[PDB]
RNA sequence: GGGGGCGAGCCCCGAGGGGCUCUCGCUUCUGGCGCCAAGCGCCCGGCCGCGCGCCGGCCGGGCGCGACCCGCUCCGGGGACA
RNA sequence: CGUUGCCCUCGGCCGAUCGAAAGGGAGUCGGGUUCAGAUCCCCGAAUCCGGAGUGGCGGAGAUGGGCGCCGCGAGGCGUCC
């Protein structure tokens, strides 16, 4: 004593479980392979962005390709206890990502170039 | 007072063209599955195509009262289950190195099984009844089974159940169930039951050999036809008689 | 309608089963204007559309 | 304006405050009112004739 | 197949009514509205008042009718021929 | 208060998917700047979309009207909608 109101009959949703996997297939994850270290290769130190340095208060950088700006901006700031701005990717013409990486009004850019190694 | 008048009836009209028809019952006309859809056109197939006798005689089953009583005697034969067997493995060998061991001691007797058991059994007339399923699923397993049976005067019947007879039997399914022995105090039982079964199956063996049982349309069909004979019933005997 | 002679005619019934508003296309009577009913069903009128 | 504008306008602009506002026409929806009382008042009539047509038979 | 009955044809009729046959399942003056139940019926959970509580009130639910019963092909149309 | 497990309840669609750097498609403009880039860099004015829990704040909702007291009167309280 149960009624078919429509004419129609579609398929009894069931249950279905998740997974509770007897053993996990690959044993260990994976170490990820682009770290505050190998996302940012080397900075620039060409007339042009030694004059975006201490004239925009940026750095330049060469960069993963792989890279959003999300990772460069918390690489950076890892790496060089730095707050940025506002990272400002493009492409090489050769396969390199080239950051344009602002930095925060309170921090310079001439001063953290020094830090770092190039001038 | 109870009552408020604002209370009104508001009865909705579901003519045609009227305030929408409200959602009533459609089992009847409801598009159902392909593999729902087939299994009722065969029982209709069954029922419609010329059904042969010796496919039809798993239609006569046996009858509530009868069959009851059949499984209540049957119970008591059920064939020793799982645990059980283990249980009388380990008292004998307990019994063996402790308190004089026999061996054979005297094994009970106990229903048979499968269509292979019992078609031994019926061409050396060890069973004294045999109950066959009348829905076995391959028909061809237990057709000839009836007209074995009777030849060597076995008595046999047909439960409704390949289920309920397999659960006699700790299984599923099973075709076939059959007494080669029972115990002196439950002798008389199987006795009455045999005797009113041979009445019922063996003894009218012609009548099921020649009764065919389908040829029968539907009620669609058959009530306009008797419709017509209604009208062919009035054209020819208000008028005369 | 492109490719036809005739014109078509968008005819809103209501669905007597779902509320709803379901419309058809037929084609067209001669003599047939907007804002006209449009009967039909063994017990209908026999008039024009 | 621009269909996808509306997201950002004040539902005020969006519509008109009457019935049916911003949908139809003035003056269509004062011929519907209009239009369904008459109807309706006719439907009464008409139940009234029945009813005085079944009291007689 | 029955109910229902405004009614029509027939049969019975004791003029109250009953049975068979039709009839409808009840929408045609308007460019409107129309779904997610009103109505009755029967049940229970808690709280309160009479205290005998399926007595009365307050709050909260469930079923039935409403929307008749039974059925073997969804409905037609061909069809043992295509 | 969330989050999920189950149970009930409701739910037509219409075909997975792809298909436009000229069709559809929210929202950036002015000035400055380089050897080579600028509606993208700098300055300055804006804007859309998404989020906003504990709700960050105002404002809207909404602060009436009745009766009854006490008070010279502004008013204060009681109680009804
Ligand atoms: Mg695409
Ligand atoms: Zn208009």
């Amino acid at each position: 004593k149960k009624i078919r109101t429509s004419p129609t009959f579609r398929r009894p949703k069931t249950l279905r479980l998740r997974r509770q996997p007897k053993y996990p297939r690959k044993s260990a994850p994976r170490r990820n392979k682009l770290d505050h270290y190998a996302i940012i290769k080397f900075p620039l130190t060409t007339e042009s962005a030694m004059k975006k340095i201490e004239d925009n208060n940026t750095l330049v950088f060469i960069v993963d390709v792989k890279a959003n700006k999300h990772q460069i901006k918390q690489a950076v700031k890892k790496l060089y206890d730095i707050d940025v701005a506002k990272v400002n990717t493009l492409i090489r013409p050769d396969g390199e990502k080239k950051a344009y990486v602002r930095l925060a009004p309170d921090y310079d850019a001439l001063d953290v170039a020094n830090k770092i190694g190039i001038i | 007072k109870v009552v408020n008048p604002l209370f009104e009836k508001r009865p909705k009209n579901f003519g045609i063209g009227q305030d929408i028809q409200p959602k009533r019952d459609l089992t009847r006309f409801v598009k159902w599955p392909r593999y729902i859809r087939l299994q009722r056109q065969r029982a209709i197939l069954y029922k419609r195509l010329k059904v042969p006798p010796a496919i039809n005689q798993f239609t006569q089953v046996l009858d509530r009262q009868t069959a009851t009583q059949l499984l209540k005697l049957a119970h008591k034969y059920r064939p020793e289950t799982k645990q059980e067997k283990k249980q009388r493995l380990l008292a004998r060998a307990e019994k063996k190195a402790a308190g004089k061991g026999d061996v054979p001691t005297k094994r009970p007797p106990v229903l048979r099984a499968g269509v292979n058991t019992v078609t031994t059994l019926v061409e050396n007339k060890k069973a004294q009844l045999v109950v066959i399923a009348h829905d076995v699923d391959p028909i061809e397993l237990v057709v000839f089974l009836p007209a074995l049976c009777r030849k060597m005067g076995v008595p046999y019947c047909i439960l409704k159940g390949k289920a309920r007879l397999g659960r006699l039997v700790h299984r599923k399914t099973c075709t076939t169930v059959a007494f080669t022995q029972v115990n002196s105090e439950d002798k008389g039982a199987l006795a009455k039951l045999v005797e009113a079964i041979r009445t019922n199956y063996n003894d009218r063996y012609d009548e099921i050999r020649r009764h065919w049982g389908g040829n029968v349309l539907g009620p669609k069909s058959v009530a306009r036809i008797a419709k017509l004979e209604k009208a062919k019933a009035k054209e020819l005997a208000t008028k005369l008689g | 309608d492109p490719g036809r002679g005739a014109p078509l005619a968008k005819v809103v019934f209501r669905d007597p089963y779902r509320f709803k508003k379901r419309t058809e296309l037929f084609i067209a009577a001669e003599g047939i204007h907007t804002g006209q009913f449009v009967y039909c069903g063994k017990k209908a009128q026999l008039n024009i559309g | 304006v621009r269909p996808k504008v509306l997201m950002r306008l004040s539902k005020t602009k969006k519509h008109v405050s009457r019935a049916y506002g911003g949908s139809m026409c003035a003056k269509c929806v004062r011929d519907r009112i209009k239009r369904a009382f008459l109807i309706e008042e006719q439907k009464i009539v008409v139940k009234v004739l029945k009813a005085q047509a079944q009291s007689q038979k």
